[PDB]
């Protein structure tokens, strides 16, 4: 409907934590 | 050189084309299309996890991706990330690249207002300060707490305005910032000609295939072919004087008595006498003045006998005969 | 005898009956039909809608419906400023009239919830403005979008001359969208609806207007190429002063102004027999269909007059004056055309409105140009 | 039948013998019974009704009966 | 208005009013008309109706300059002051930018000065709101049409309002102007009045001269024999030979039909007899006189005859050497446009193809060095840049711009036959 207008904004884990202690430490 | 040509085609009017086109694009391959859409739905948690790493996500593939991006950005991701950080959800700023009216100034004026105006950044607004103003944005953002506050979408990144080179480098400096996630799609076959190792260093693009063979409804609108003149002067004759129909009918007969080229045309003197024969043309001036109206809308040609000839095909003029003149 | 013809020069139309059907929801306060009113030019169409809205406003409930003329803008902002002028209020004007989304906030009324319809007058200045698919078609696109949810919608009534504008619409817009569909046209009234309005515009009737069958004769033999019969009565109002000056007579007076010199008054322009010689001299130089200078013509004028010794060769300065005698009657025009060597430099290229068929008749009567042909 | 007899008047309006779109009633009679087609000329009302059909075809008019505009 | 008080000065030391001085006072182009007599009514009766009935019309007149259309419409409004309107001379060429006329109109209704944007808003606000008278002259309409016709649509769209108290009068150059520059949508608004103005005829050109010569033709002056001053010691008369006035008319009506051109050729021919009279007696500046036919014979020819032929034979030698080389290439190649290096190639060659004639040798000594056997061996000839610059700004030659001084093309600008013909002397 509006898609021809350009740039219309709109305003609408045990494993992964062990990654999190490793990733930033590397970074 | 006997070539079959698009002029020698059974043509189709405006309402006839678009309706039966709408029938196919909503009923041709409907069942396997959502069957693809459910298959790729399981990739959606994988995109959420990688996007925390600030990775500029880029979608290639055949077919239009415009519907798929708007489902993936708006409904799925943008409230999922707001719930996982802990209130209005994350602001989505799309960029319609198929819309050629995108500039670098206007969209960035949205960006600095979408981003935080914590300082007087209008003081640094001075004369191209755009790269200057974003550089002061970058180094401040290097020392902020890492969280996404904005996700932007750029549809059709090889679009007619976004592919301009001063706009491309503008997006390059945006992507190095950790606070914003850059989810874009292109459609060109020469899209990786756009980036060198300088920009991709700023970009750190990753790639994924999405091929749903979509019809690109919105993306067909700005584009044009000879469907979108024989068809041009087809409408002007429907609103004129009744005498112009008759003097074009006498024009079209002896111009098709002999493709419709120059050689089938008629001399000005006899055509004046012919349109004097049916009590139509008084003289040359009264003939020519309502012949300049056929000239002004480019509905007839003249070359040199003093030959006036119609630039439409042999098949077109008898279509103009039996339909609009009769 | 003046005051009967002093008053001569100044619901009512059978096209207003169409538009009340097309405004069938405008008295029930609902959104009416979808109005894109076009027309071939001169057909009364500017004042046609103006007749309707003035009859609408004098008839019509809270009453506020405004109409502005799109002539001097080239840009879609101040139209939405002029709808604010019927409010007589004060606000922050610049942002609200600029963006598509900014118009949507402007459409919440205040006093009694009467819906508003705008009238866009002379839309073709913005259609035939700057480049199509960049700004002007987008301007056309943005105005016709009525997807608003309450029935208070900015119904467009726009107008145009040339009928190419519908094919200019994108294929999304031609999918039964907005004010599109009812492409209400107005064929030029031959005499069958326009002359009868002149009859009712002769409510105050003098005795001798003239024989009205001649007025019917005037209507039938003007309807070849015309659109405005009051203005084509304004050519009767000039001839009605001719019968005051002398204390379709004038169309006969005006066409002989235009038809002649080719048939008869060519020899009127060239009483000089040398002017007949110099006129054939131009056409002999037209073999080299080039920028026909006054010098290249003078080149062929000397090199022929040395062969056939009909007269002495004259001056270039004489050649300047004699071709201007050919000019003021309206035969040949002189223009300062283009040559791009040093600057935009102006050599003079001529062009003749005569044909060799209308040449050969007037030269066989004179055997002194017969050496020259 | 009707196309040929009016077609003479076309090239006879191409000349200036009528001097205008006005033309007298005697100009008609010297252009039917004087000109080439013999015995095709209808009754005193019928080709006088025949010139109405040309007026119904809106190509020539009848007015101020000694002349016709 | 203001400064005309300051344009006056005091000491006027008794200027000699000679015989032909009083002619040129009335032969000034300032001060009922014979030629456009009835067409004055055709304007006025078109204008008198709308004026006394409060309407809005349009009047379109055309014609070549010099036919009175600047004059006649001024005579229309002039008598109308005796019997509700505001007269403005909206000249097209006297506007610097085309939008500047908009400022004048809003100035000439109340006395305010805004931009051309803000004027036409209030102008449009005037032309459809005022309850109920403005005469406007849109002179020289070739100026205000040029850009994009958006100005010209306004000046006739204001006429369409039935509540618009305005009367427009357009005066153009050609009748064709709303058919070859304007659109048809303007051409509907222009109407079909289209009052044509032709030229003047040579009989009426006699009838326009004597209107200036009303009280002075064949009249008498009172003259002192010492200073040449004339007063409307001898009592002399001065007569004007009407046949010479007639032959002035039969040319100007033939070529142009221009009312300025007829007066001025009489004005130019008047002062020819002025200096010849001052030549024979010398009254300076501090039996029966006439003006011969031989005066208007010269002055009419003085409009025609040139000098580029006399200029060319009075030029330098190397100028005439240059053109003679240039026609030699144009008959060698037949291409009418020769490269500049080939001309320098030719003037070298045109030395030695002539014999060892010492005149050519005294030329060829001087043509490459100004004497001075010390400094010699010049490639191109002496002052070759100078004569080519002198032939350029004279308008005889024309040379396209290139930084290469060899392959830059040269094109003639006058007829090459008269160049061939003047070379023969
Ligand atoms: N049927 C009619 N009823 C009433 N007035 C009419 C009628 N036809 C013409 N007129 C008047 O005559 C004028 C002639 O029309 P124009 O204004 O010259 O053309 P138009 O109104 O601009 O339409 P265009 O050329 O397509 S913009 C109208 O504006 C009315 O004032
Ligand atoms: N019929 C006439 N009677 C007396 N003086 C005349 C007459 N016609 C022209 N003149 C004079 O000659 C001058 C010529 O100016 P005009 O012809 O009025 O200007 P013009 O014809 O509009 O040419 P333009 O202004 O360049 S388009 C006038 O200003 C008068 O002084």
């Amino acid at each position: 409907a509006d898609a021809q207008r350009s740039h219309y904004t709109v305003y609408p884990e045990k494993r992964w934590e062990l990654y999190h202690q490793l990733h930033s430490h590397f970074h | 050189k006997s070539r079959h040509t698009m002029s020698m085609a059974p043509d189709v009017t405006r309402e006839e084309f678009s309706l039966v086109s709408n029938f196919f694009n909503e009923n041709f391959q409907k069942r396997p299309r959502q069957k693809l859409f459910e298959i790729q739905k399981k990739m959606f948690p994988q995109y959420w996890f990688e996007l925390t790493q600030g990775f500029s996500l880029l979608f290639y593939g055949v077919g239009s991706k415009r519907n798929f991006l708007e489902e993936f950005a708006i409904d799925y991701l943008s409230p999922k990330i707001a719930y996982s950080q802990l209130v209005n959800s994350i602001p989505c700023l799309i960029l319609n690249g198929y819309n050629p009216s995108c500039n670098y100034r206007d969209v960035f004026k949205e960006i600095t207002d979408l981003l935080v105006p914590a300082e007087l950044t209008r003081s640094e607004t001075k004369g191209n300060h755009v790269i200057l103003q974003i550089q002061k944005m970058i180094d401040f953002y290097k020392n902020q707490p890492l969280d996404i506050k904005l996700i932007l979408v750029v549809h059709n990144l090889d679009g007619p305005s976004i592919r301009k080179n001063t706009f491309q480098t503008m997006l390059s400096f945006l992507s190095v910032i950790r606070q914003i996630a850059i989810v874009a799609s292109t459609d060109h076959i020469y899209a990786p000609l756009l980036w060198d190792n300088m920009k991709a260093q700023n970009y750190n693009f990753v790639f994924h295939d999405i091929s749903n063979f979509e019809p690109s409804t919105v993306e067909s609108t700005f584009q044009d072919v000879m469907k979108m003149g024989a068809e041009g002067a087809k409408y002007v004759l429907q609103s004129l004087t009744v005498n112009s129909k008759k003097m074009y009918k006498l024009l079209i007969e002896t111009q098709m008595q002999n493709r419709g080229t120059q050689r089938t045309g008629v001399e000005l003197k006899l055509f004046n006498h012919l349109c004097a024969a049916d009590f139509i043309a008084s003289n040359e001036i009264a003939l020519r003045s309502m012949l300049r109206e056929f000239i002004e809308h480019k509905m007839a040609n003249i070359t040199k006998m003093e030959i006036i000839w119609v630039p439409y095909t042999y098949a077109e003029l008898e279509k103009l005969l039996k339909t609009v003149l009769n | 005898k003046a005051l009967l013809q002093k008053s001569s020069e100044l619901a009512r139309t059978a096209e207003y009956e169409q538009v009340m059907n097309f405004l069938a929801k405008a008295i029930s306060e609902h959104r009416s039909d979808s109005l894109y009113i076009t027309g071939p030019p001169g057909t009364g169409k500017t004042a046609q809608l103006d007749m309707i809205i003035r009859q609408k406003f004098q008839s019509l409930e809270s009453v506020a419906v405004t109409s502005i003329n799109c002539i001097s803008l080239g840009e879609p902002s101040s139209i939405f400023q002029k709808i604010f002028d019927s409010f007589q209020d004060l606000n922050g004007p610049t942002l609200q009239i600029k963006n598509m989304q900014h118009l949507q906030k402007f459409l919440e009324p205040y006093h009694k919830k009467t819906t508003f319809v705008v009238v866009l007058d002379e839309m073709d200045r913005l259609l035939h403005a700057n480049t199509s698919e960049t700004q002007s078609v987008r301007t056309i696109l943005e105005l016709f979008l009525l997807a608003k949810l309450p029935t208070v919608s900015f119904v467009l009534i726009g107008m145009a001359n040339s009928l190419d504008m519908k094919d200019r619409f994108l294929s999304r817009l031609n999918l039964d969208r907005g004010l599109l569909p009812q492409t209400i046209v107005f064929q030029p009234y031959t005499a069958e609806q326009m002359y009868e309005i002149v009859i009712q515009k002769m409510s105050s009737l003098p005795t001798i207007i003239f024989q009205p069958m001649a007025i019917k004769f005037a209507a039938k033999k003007c309807a070849g190429n015309t659109g405005d019969l009051r203005k084509l009565f304004d050519v009767l109002r000039g001839s009605i002063e001719i019968y005051e000056l002398e204390k379709l007579n004038y169309i006969a007076k005006v066409f002989s102004k235009f038809v002649n010199n080719n048939s008869t008054r060519t020899r009127i322009a060239k009483l000089n027999i040398q002017q007949k010689l110099i006129l054939c001299t131009i056409i002999q130089s037209l073999k080299l269909n080039s920028d026909a200078t006054i010098d290249e013509s003078f080149d062929h004028y000397i090199k022929a007059i040395t062969k056939t010794d009909t007269l002495a060769p004259l001056q270039r300065n004489e050649f300047l004056e004699i071709c201007t005698i050919l000019e003021t009657c309206g035969l040949v025009s002189i223009k300062k055309t283009k040559c791009k060597g040093k600057t935009k430099r102006f050599v003079d290229k001529i062009d003749v409105d005569l044909d060799m068929r209308e040449f050969y008749d007037e030269m066989t009567k004179i055997s002194i140009l017969k050496p020259f042909l | 039948r009707l196309s040929l007899i009016s077609g003479i008047i076309a090239r006879l309006m191409q000349t200036e013998i009528f001097e205008e779109e006005s033309y007298p009633v005697a100009s008609l009679f010297e252009r039917i019974n004087e000109e080439l087609p013999e015995e095709e000329k209808f009754s005193a009302q019928e080709y006088l009704a025949g010139l109405k059909i040309m007026s119904d075809r809106n190509n020539l008019m009848v007015a101020d009966d000694k002349v016709w505009r | 208005s203001r400064f005309e008080n300051k344009l006056k000065t005091t000491q006027k030391h008794q200027i000699v009013e000679t015989i032909f001085s009083k002619v040129k006072k009335q032969l000034n182009s300032s001060y009922y008309l014979p030629a456009r007599e009835n067409e004055f009514a055709s304007i006025y009766l078109s204008a008198y109706s709308a004026i006394e009935s409060d309407s809005a019309t349009t009047i379109y007149v055309a014609g070549t300059p010099g036919v009175g259309k600047t004059l006649t419409v001024r005579e229309v409004v002039k008598e109308l002051l005796s019997s509700d309107f505001l007269y403005v001379e909206i000249n097209g060429l006297k506007m610097v930018k085309p939008t500047d006329c908009y400022e004048t109109l809003w100035n000439k209704v109340s006395g305010e000065r805004l931009t051309w944007a803000a004027s036409m808003e209030s102008l449009e606000f005037y032309f459809k709101r005022v309850p109920k008278t403005i005469v406007v002259l849109l002179d020289e309409l070739d100026a205000m049409v040029t850009k994009s016709q958006d100005i010209m649509y306004n000046f006739f769209n204001w006429t369409t309002y039935e509540n618009a108290k305005l009367i427009v009068i357009a005066v153009a150059n050609t009748m064709d102007l709303p058919e070859r520059q304007l659109g048809n949508k303007i051409t509907s608004r222009i109407g079909f009045t289209r009052i044509m103005f032709t030229g003047y005829t040579h009989e009426e050109l006699k009838n326009i001269i004597d209107l200036r010569l009303k009280g002075l033709n064949d009249s008498f002056f009172y003259v002192d024999t010492k200073t040449g001053n004339a007063i409307l010691v001898r009592k002399v008369r001065l007569r004007m030979s009407a046949d010479a006035i007639e032959i002035a008319s039969r040319k100007v009506a033939s070529v142009s039909g221009d009312a300025r051109r007829a007066l001025k050729v009489c004005k130019r021919a008047a002062e020819i007899a002025e200096k010849h009279y001052m030549a024979k007696h010398g009254y300076g500046y501090d039996g029966v006189q006439t003006v011969h036919i031989t005066h208007v014979m010269k002055a009419l020819n003085e409009t025609l005859n040139s000098h580029v032929i006399t200029f060319m034979t009075r030029l330098s030698f190397t100028a005439k050497l240059f053109i003679y080389a240039l026609l030699n290439l144009m008959k060698k190649n037949g291409s009418q446009e020769q490269e500049l290096g080939d001309i320098v190639d030719e003037i070298k060659l045109l030395i030695e193809v002539n014999g060892s004639n010492k005149f050519v040798m005294e030329i060829a000594k001087t043509l490459f060095q100004q004497g001075s056997d010390n400094i010699s061996e010049q490639l191109r000839i002496i002052s070759w840049d100078f004569v080519l610059n002198q032939l350029l700004d004279a308008g005889i030659l024309f040379k396209q711009t290139m930084k290469n001084d060899r392959i830059c093309c040269v094109k003639l600008n006058i007829s090459v036959e008269e160049a061939k013909r003047a070379m023969n002397e």
